[PDB]
């Protein structure tokens, strides 16, 4: 399963990691200590 | 330090608006302007950031190596290189339709793939690196170097290893080590690679890490070097019949100075490059041991600058006090650094096409165009940054009382003369270059091309004839056999150099004509005008008659209000911002000239360029309209081809190049008074009063919007021309 | 209801379902996982 | 918020204050000019930054001088 | 024969360009009556073309492989007429203009409101000043030696 | 005519007169000596 | 001339120039430049705790003051000029001006 | 639109050179220019040009050729006016040359 | 004694931050109060960017020209 690895990582970097980063950085943007 | 996201700045953290987000993104790497900053902490953040950049560089190179090793046809490319397409990386786009999968399947691949127009195939094949396991090993090693640079950048932020401010200001030991080791020992080690590996790899045998301690790069082995008989390293130069990658016609020499190109690859000899890197290694290792560090010998750069005051005072106080305005000022260091880097990047671009070092890189035409365009746009940007950081130095770091009457204050003493004579040279060049181009446009329009003003570039043809080009009949130092230059070098390198330059098919000192004159003067106009804008913003960075207190406003500020007639775009930042436009124009000219001259050379009809480069409808018809057919037909209604992505990127670059015009033409005030209506509507729309912003949505700031328009503009410029230059050069390939 | 346990759940569930349904997607839903399904044509100038 | 610092080249013409749409400026007594008054700036926290004060300052360059700085909701001209 | 360029009276591509343009004009000449006015204008253009190519032949112009007159601006005497003899004829005339408009600006520099003579040009004063720039080079030379060319601030 | 010579002395009227005369001069020169690319008179 | 003879003679004639001929000039130029000055102070005086001019390596005895660093310097010049001689002689290159 | 309209129909305006429509060819490019010439005005601001002008005014004071009508950069509103003016002129004249060359050379 | 230049004396400017820096002007009036910091009112032939031809200058920000 090595021709299937692009199918794993292109969503995981391009859809999932952007959701993670956008959510985390939006929380960091609006935080207040 | 602060509370909200710009922790480095409690002025943006205490900003209720959305400007907080943007400006905290932008000013993140401006450590000099952060809160609670010291020179020590500034230097340490710079050092750790340099480590991070080196880590990202090695990671990006490891990614190239991995995606050529995993998804590349590199093992097939090293068999028949000049008739097998490189493969950058695979593609898994779930939006692709089946025709686009049928179309993007290239290079004999199991699926759709992207063609490496970057030249990493040719370069890696030239330095050894035959099988894909070698590229895998290289990617592993560069991942290791990325982790090493990250480790170093974290380690040199801890207190036990945080270096001191006076350690980054050791401007003699650093030059000593970087010349001797970073420049000299590294060139020496690259000679070691070229001798132990790349020359044996070009001549058959694969000397790898397991069997490099028991093979001889030269059959004698260190007898010639230690005994001084260095000519023994130039005995069998694998003359005129060597097949790259096989032992047929190979040789034993490792440092022979031959000059000119390989006959097969039309690249330079690996023996030539080995001897080259060896020679500059000796020169840099010698030049390293110059600056005094710890040992009681060497120069102090202070007492070289302090001592270079001419009697008579034509300069003034000379360089008296200039060690302190560079050692204590990181923006002077950065400006000089980017100046040198832009000069040598342009040099890289100008020499890699005419003296290609890699095997079969002159034979793939899209690669050379992509590389020249890349390094020249990079060089123009790096040059613009050199000047921008000189302006930032003049504002932030320049101390006039410390450098009174020296060679640097004398810039500001007569800055009007510099700016006005640059404004003369650029104005002359534009008036006359455009006048001649328009004269020729009208002559071709009126059907009388014989009336054109075709000024031959005699002064460049004379230099070409001073290098052995026997295409003009000037009979100069190297075109004349009876000369001192064609006698002291006729036994060493002039045979190969003459037989390379006289070949009309390669890029070495192309046969030029009047179109080349005219476009060289357009190039001079671009360089002089970008220089004018940048120098004017650097010297008027501290102040002018319209705003003498500009230094108090910083580098980037919007304006000084409508008063005093109007002060739009008065900052030195704004000068930079306009100079990026003129820079992109200049590099567009140099690269249009390059790409059309070369695509006409590669096609065969140099006469096309020579008769069509003298009038601008020849550039619009025979270059932009003609070569963009196969591009814009990348996707037609009845099908698509492999250039569909370049057509889409072409139109994308058009779209963002046009979107930058929104931010450049349309300015603020209209948008704040629009977003006020939008905020009203959101606060009075039912089921959306529930949702309310936390950051008050203001329009973009002024200087920010100039930046954003410039970013859209440059992204579109670059993407459009990349798409056109790759699609046209890959739709036909010469 | 628990937000900190809903954000984590949505992240690690959406990413899981996305990296799963893309992996086990046969060559009938999306064509990128089919392949060329055609003889690869030669490029210009032989192939270069 | 902003920083409206003025300088001693002011002549006491009271135009910077008569242009100010936010009452940042106010004339005080002073002894450095023929008019015997100078334009202070107490309410700098109300400054929008419009620089009407220095588009009305009849000096060789300027006496009132607006240095744009940390932008608050009062300095970003926000009615919302 | 400098810069690898055959002369234009000897260049076959130059004569081919002449013949091509002449045939292009004659193909437009057939559509009109031989005594008509468009036909006579086309014939005048034909003789203009022919004597233009003859004059580029006789004046030492050099033609390239494309077959177009190239200008050798380096300094060879044979081609001074291409750049230097016109160029001096420019720098004279141009230096006339600047020596006039400068001198005028010095003659209206000592007025009360000297800006209302910039937009309303004193034609008598300008006509007196215009021919001062006829032999401008000696005036500029001497004013450079006398220091009157550069203001002393 | 008084104050008409001041109007004709104004920069645009004077510029159009000067450039009309100059353009007619250049135009009639190019009629007399058309298609010029060298100065052969020495 | 054998290469050992060339190396030995050129090195000897280099540190002979360094010991006797070009000593007072080199040392007076050293004292003239003195040290790299970072903002008036030296590199070690301003801090950094690593740019201290080593004296345990420069204290070596000689009536004129020759140290091991000058032995390396005159002697690096020596081996360099020697290898220039050797390679330039071993390369049968014809300048062929005439 | 880029291919079948702008690239395709703008063949007669580039082949216009020679036949009567050479002016439409010329007015293509010049219009293409003036539009771009406008971008000098819309993108920029009066402050840079006033400072460039004051450097040039220094160069003129150094030759006793200082004007009495003091050179000032265009008003901000006037820079915007010149910009939109040249922009409309160049774009509209480009389209005019394109249209008339195409349609006179095909119909 | 009247301080400064006279009410018709020609003067030049040594103020770095002025529009008329190293440019001559005509002294309109000098305020004789020894408490005004900038008494020397100067009149210049050419306006600044604010369309203003005059400003008060100091005594040490001024230099009595020898013409
Ligand atoms: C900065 C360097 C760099 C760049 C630009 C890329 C770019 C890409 N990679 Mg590669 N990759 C890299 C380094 C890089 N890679 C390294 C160092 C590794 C080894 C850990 C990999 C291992 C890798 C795999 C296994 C896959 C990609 C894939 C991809 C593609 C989609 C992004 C995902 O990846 C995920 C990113 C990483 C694993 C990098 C973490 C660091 C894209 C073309 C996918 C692909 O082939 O699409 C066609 C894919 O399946 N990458
Ligand atoms: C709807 C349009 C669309 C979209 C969404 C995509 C989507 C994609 N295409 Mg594209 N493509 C399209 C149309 C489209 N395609 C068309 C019409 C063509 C022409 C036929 C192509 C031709 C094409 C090729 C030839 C290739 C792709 C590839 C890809 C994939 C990129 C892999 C990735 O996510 O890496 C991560 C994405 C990036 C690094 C790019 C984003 C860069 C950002 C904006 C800049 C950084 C901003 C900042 C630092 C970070 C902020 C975000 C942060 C919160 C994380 C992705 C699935 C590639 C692929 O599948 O290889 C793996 C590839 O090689 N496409
Ligand atoms: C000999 C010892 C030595 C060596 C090897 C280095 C090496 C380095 N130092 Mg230095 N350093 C030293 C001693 C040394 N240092 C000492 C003693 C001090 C204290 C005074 C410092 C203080 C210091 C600071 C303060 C910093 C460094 C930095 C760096 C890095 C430079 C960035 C880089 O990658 O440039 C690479 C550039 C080159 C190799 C030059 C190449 C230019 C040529 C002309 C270009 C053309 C050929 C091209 C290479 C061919 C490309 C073809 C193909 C392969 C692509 C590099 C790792 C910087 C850094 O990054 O920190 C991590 C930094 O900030 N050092
Ligand atoms: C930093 C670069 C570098 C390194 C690490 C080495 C290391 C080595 N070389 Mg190489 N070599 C280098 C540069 C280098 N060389 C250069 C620049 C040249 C050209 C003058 C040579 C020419 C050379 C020859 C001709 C030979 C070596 C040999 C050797 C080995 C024994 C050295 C005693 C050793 C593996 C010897 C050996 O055993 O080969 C492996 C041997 O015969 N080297
Ligand atoms: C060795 C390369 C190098 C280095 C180390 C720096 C470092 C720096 N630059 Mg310089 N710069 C460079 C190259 C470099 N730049 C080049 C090549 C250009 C020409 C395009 C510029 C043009 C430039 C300008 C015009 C300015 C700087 C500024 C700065 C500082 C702050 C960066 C910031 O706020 O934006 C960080 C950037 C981002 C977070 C991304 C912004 C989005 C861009 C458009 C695309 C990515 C920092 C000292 C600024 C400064 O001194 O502050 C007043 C400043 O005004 N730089
Ligand atoms: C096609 C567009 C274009 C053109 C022609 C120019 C032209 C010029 N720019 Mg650039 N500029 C442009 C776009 C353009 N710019 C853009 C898009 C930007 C980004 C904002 C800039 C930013 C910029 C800066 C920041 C600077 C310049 C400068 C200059 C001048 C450079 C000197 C020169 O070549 O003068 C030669 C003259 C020309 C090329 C003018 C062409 C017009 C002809 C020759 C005049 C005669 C035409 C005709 C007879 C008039 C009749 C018409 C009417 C009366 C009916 C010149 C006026 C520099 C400058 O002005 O200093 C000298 C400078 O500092 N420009
Ligand atoms: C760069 C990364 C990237 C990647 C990997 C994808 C991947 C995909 N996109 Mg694309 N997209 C992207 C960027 C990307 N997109 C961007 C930047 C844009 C804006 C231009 C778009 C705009 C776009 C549109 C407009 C559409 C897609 C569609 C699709 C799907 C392919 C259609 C198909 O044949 O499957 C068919 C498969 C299905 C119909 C089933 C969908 C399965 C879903 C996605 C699983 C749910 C996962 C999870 C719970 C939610 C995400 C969690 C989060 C953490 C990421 C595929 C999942 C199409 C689609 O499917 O629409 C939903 C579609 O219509 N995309
Ligand atoms: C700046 C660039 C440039 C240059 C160098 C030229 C140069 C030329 N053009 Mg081109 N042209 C340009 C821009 C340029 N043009 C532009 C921008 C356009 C579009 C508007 C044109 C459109 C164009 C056309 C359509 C034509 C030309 C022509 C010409 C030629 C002019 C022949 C002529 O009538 O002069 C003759 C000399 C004069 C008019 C000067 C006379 C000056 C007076 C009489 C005073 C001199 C005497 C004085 C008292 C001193 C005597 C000395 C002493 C006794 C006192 C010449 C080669 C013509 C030609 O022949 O084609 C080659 C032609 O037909 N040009
Ligand atoms: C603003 C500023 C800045 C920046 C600037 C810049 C960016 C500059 C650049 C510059 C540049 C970018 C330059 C370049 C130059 C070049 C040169 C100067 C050249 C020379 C050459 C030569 C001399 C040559 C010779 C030769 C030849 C000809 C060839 C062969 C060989 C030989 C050697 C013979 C700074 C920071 C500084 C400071 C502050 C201010
Ligand atoms: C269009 C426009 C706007 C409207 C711009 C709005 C307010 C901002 C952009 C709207 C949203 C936020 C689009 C964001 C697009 C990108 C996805 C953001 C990229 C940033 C990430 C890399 C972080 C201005 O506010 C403006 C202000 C001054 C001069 C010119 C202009 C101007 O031309
Ligand atoms: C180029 C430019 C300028 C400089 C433009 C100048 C100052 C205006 C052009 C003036 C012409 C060239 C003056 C000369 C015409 C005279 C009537 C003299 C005639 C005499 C001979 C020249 C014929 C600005 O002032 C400006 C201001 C605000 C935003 C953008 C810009 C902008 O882009
Ligand atoms: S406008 Fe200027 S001079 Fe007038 S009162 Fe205000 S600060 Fe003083």
């Amino acid at each position: 399963t090595f021709n299937n690895l692009p199918s794993i990582f292109v969503p995981l970097v391009g859809l999932v990691f952007p959701a993670i980063a956008m959510a985390s950085l939006f929380l960091h943007i609006q935080k207040n200590k | 330090m602060a509370l909200r996201f710009p922790r480095f700045s409690q002025g943006l953290a205490q900003d209720p608006t959305t400007r907080r987000i943007w400006f905290g993104i932008a000013t993140a790497h401006d450590f000099e302007s952060h809160d609670d900053i010291t020179e020590e902490r500034l230097y340490q953040n710079i050092f750790a950031s340099h480590f991070g950049q080196l880590a990202i560089i090695f990671l990006w190179t490891s990614g190239n190596l991995f995606h050529v090793a995993w998804q590349g046809n590199f093992e097939t490319w090293v068999q028949d290189p000049l008739h097998v397409r490189p493969i950058a990386h695979a593609i898994w786009d779930p939006h692709f339709g089946q025709p686009a999968v049928e179309a993007f399947t290239r290079g004999g691949a199991l699926g759709p793939v992207n063609i490496a127009y970057s030249g990493v195939y040719q370069w890696w094949y030239t330095i050894g690196l035959r099988t894909n396991e070698d590229l895998y090993t290289g990617a592993l090693f560069l991942l290791f170097l990325s982790a090493l640079s990250l480790i170093g950048g974290w380690l040199h932020l801890q207190p036990k290893w945080k270096p001191r401010v006076s350690w980054f200001k050791n401007a003699e030991s650093r030059l000593n080590h970087h010349l001797s080791g970073l420049f000299g020992v590294s060139s020496l080690a690259w000679t070691g690679h070229l001798v132990h590996v790349a020359i044996p790899a070009s001549r058959g045998e694969y000397v790898r890490w397991n069997n490099f301690l028991n093979v001889l790069p030269h059959p004698q082995g260190l007898g010639p070097l230690f005994t001084g008989q260095w000519n023994l390293y130039a005995q069998n130069p694998d003359s005129s019949s060597h097949l790259f990658g096989t032992s047929q016609g190979s040789g034993t020499a490792i440092l022979t100075l031959l000059g000119g190109f390989h006959p097969q690859t039309q690249s330079l000899w690996l023996t030539d490059m080995a001897h080259h890197h060896l020679a500059i290694a000796i020169l840099f290792l010698i030049a390293g041991h110059m600056y005094r560090t710890n040992f009681g010998i060497g120069h102090s750069i202070k007492d070289l600058l302090e001592a270079h005051i001419p009697p008579g005072g034509r300069l003034g106080r000379g360089h008296k006090g200039l060690y302190d305005t560079i050692n204590n000022s990181i923006h002077f260091q950065l400006g000089l650094a980017l100046a040198s880097l832009g000069v040598i990047t342009s040099l890289v671009a100008q020499h890699m096409y005419s003296l290609p070092a890699y095997a079969f890189i002159a034979q793939d035409f899209t690669t050379q165009a992509a590389l020249y365009t890349h390094h020249q746009y990079i060089a123009g940007f790096i040059m613009t940054g050199a000047f921008a950081h000189g302006a930032i130095f003049f504002i932030r770091d320049y101390n006039p009382e410390q450098n009174e009457d020296n060679v640097l204050a004398r810039m500001l003493d007569h800055k009007e003369a510099i700016i006005s004579h640059l404004s003369w040279a650029s104005l002359f060049l534009g008036f006359h270059t455009l006048g001649l181009y328009v004269h020729n446009d009208v002559m071709l329009a009126f059907g009388t091309p014989e009336k054109q003003i075709l000024i031959e570039p005699i002064f460049a043809q004379w230099i070409q004839s001073a290098h052995g080009k026997t295409s003009y009949g000037f009979d100069v130092l190297l075109s004349s056999t009876s000369g001192p230059a064609f006698n002291a070098g006729r036994s060493i390198w002039l045979p190969g150099w003459l037989n390379a330059i006289n070949e009309n098919s390669n890029s070495l000192f192309l046969t030029i004509g009047p179109g080349d004159f005219l476009v060289h003067h357009a190039i001079a106009l671009g360089l002089h005008t970008t220089t004018l804008i940048l120098v004017k913003g650097a010297l008027d960075a501290r102040g002018s008659k319209l705003m003498p207190d500009k230094k108090d406003f910083g580098y980037s500020f919007p304006c000084d209000g409508p008063g005093r007639g109007g002060t739009c775009d008065i900052s030195a930042w704004d000068a930079f911002y306009l100079a990026v436009f003129w820079m992109l124009n200049t590099i567009g000219w140099v690269t249009f000239y390059w790409h059309w001259k070369h695509i006409t050379l590669w096609q065969g009809n140099v006469s096309q360029f020579n008769e069509s480069s003298t009038y601008l409808m020849g550039w619009l018809r025979d270059y932009l309209w003609l070569n963009s057919s196969q591009l814009i037909n990348g996707y037609n209604p009845f099908g698509m081809n492999s250039l569909s992505v370049w057509a889409w990127m072409f139109l994308f670059g058009h779209l963002v190049w046009a979107t930058g015009f929104m931010f450049l033409i349309s300015w603020r005030g209209y948008w704040q008074e629009l977003i006020e209506t939008l905020a009203w509507a959101h606060e009075r729309t039912p089921l959306a009063n529930l949702i309310r912003w936390k950051d008050k949505p203001v329009a973009l700031s002024i200087v920010q919007a100039r930046l954003v328009g410039l970013a859209h503009f440059s992204v579109g410029y670059i993407f459009t021309y990349a798409a056109f230059l790759i699609a046209s050069t890959s739709g036909k390939f010469g | 209801t628990k937000r900190g346990l809903l954000l984590k759940f949505l992240i690690l569930g959406g990413g899981s379902l996305l990296t799963y349904v893309s992996a086990n997607s046969t060559g009938d839903v999306l064509p990128i996982k089919r392949g060329p399904q055609e003889p690869p044509k030669l490029g210009p100038r032989g192939k270069l | 918020s902003h920083s409206v610092k003025i300088y001693d080249t002011c002549i006491g013409c009271t135009q910077c204050v008569r242009a100010c749409p936010t009452d940042v400026l106010e004339m005080i007594p002073w002894d450095g000019c023929k008019a015997k008054q100078i334009a202070s700036a107490p309410r700098t926290e109300d400054c929008v930054g419009c620089k009407r004060c220095e588009s009305a300052c009849p000096t060789d360059f300027l006496s009132v001088r607006v240095y744009l700085w940390h932008e608050t909701t009062r300095s970003m001209g926000l009615a919302y | 024969d400098i810069s690898g360029l055959t002369p234009c009276k000897d260049s076959k591509q130059f004569a081919k360009r002449e013949k091509q343009q002449i045939k292009k004009l004659e193909s437009s000449l057939k559509l009109y009556a031989p005594e008509s006015a468009p036909a006579l204008a086309l014939n005048a253009q034909i003789e203009k073309t022919k004597r233009r190519f003859d004059n580029y032949g006789k004046y030492g112009l050099l033609c390239g492989s494309d077959g177009l007159p190239h200008l050798i601006v380096n300094g060879d005497q044979r081609h001074w007429g291409e750049f230097i003899t016109p160029g001096i004829l420019f720098l004279y005339i141009a230096g006339w203009i600047g020596w006039v408009g400068r001198s005028y600006l010095i003659a209206i520099s000592g007025e009360k409101k000297p800006a209302m003579k910039e937009i309303i040009i004193d034609v008598p004063l300008a006509s007196r000043i215009i021919f001062r720039g006829f032999i401008w080079p000696v005036a500029a030379y001497r004013e450079f030696l006398n220091g009157d060319l550069i203001a002393k601030d | 005519m008084r104050d008409l010579k001041t109007y004709l002395s104004v920069a645009p009227v004077l510029s159009t007169l000067w450039f009309g005369s100059l353009a007619g001069l250049l135009i009639e020169i190019n009629r007399l000596f058309p298609d010029a690319l060298t100065f052969p008179f020495f | 001339l054998s290469p050992s003879i060339v190396i030995s003679l050129s090195t000897g004639l280099s540190l002979f120039l360094g010991r006797f001929v070009f000593f007072n000039f080199q040392r007076e130029n050293v004292a003239k430049q003195g040290l790299p000055e970072q903002n008036g102070k030296t590199h070690f005086e301003a801090g950094d705790d690593r740019a201290k001019e080593y004296v345990s390596l420069l204290k070596s005895n000689d009536p004129i003051g020759f140290n091991i660093v000058d032995v390396l310097a005159w002697g690096s010049i020596g081996h360099i000029v020697a290898y220039y001689i050797l390679a330039t002689s071993s390369n049968g290159y014809d300048p062929s001006f005439f | 639109w880029l291919r079948d309209f702008l690239w395709a129909q703008a063949s007669q305006v580039i082949q216009s050179y020679g036949s009567s429509l050479s002016a439409y060819g010329l007015f293509f490019l010049g219009a293409h220019f003036v539009w771009a010439f406008s971008l000098m005005f819309l993108f920029s601001g009066r402050g840079y040009w006033q400072e460039l002008i004051e450097s040039i005014v220094w160069a003129h004071n150094k030759l006793k050729v200082a004007p009495a009508t003091q050179p000032r950069a265009l008003s901000i509103i006037q820079g915007r006016a010149v910009g939109v003016t040249h922009y409309l002129l160049g774009g509209i004249a480009t389209t005019w040359a394109f249209f008339l060359a195409r349609i006179i050379a095909v119909g | 004694p009247p301080i400064g230049p006279k009410r018709g004396s020609k003067v030049k400017i040594l103020r770095r931050e002025s529009y008329w820096f190293k440019n001559v002007g005509s002294v309109v009036a000098v305020d004789q109060d020894p408490k005004t910091r900038y008494p020397v009112v100067v009149r210049f032939a050419k306006v600044n960017y604010a369309n203003i031809s005059t400003n008060n200058y100091a005594l040490d920000e001024v230099e009595e020209v020898a013409a």
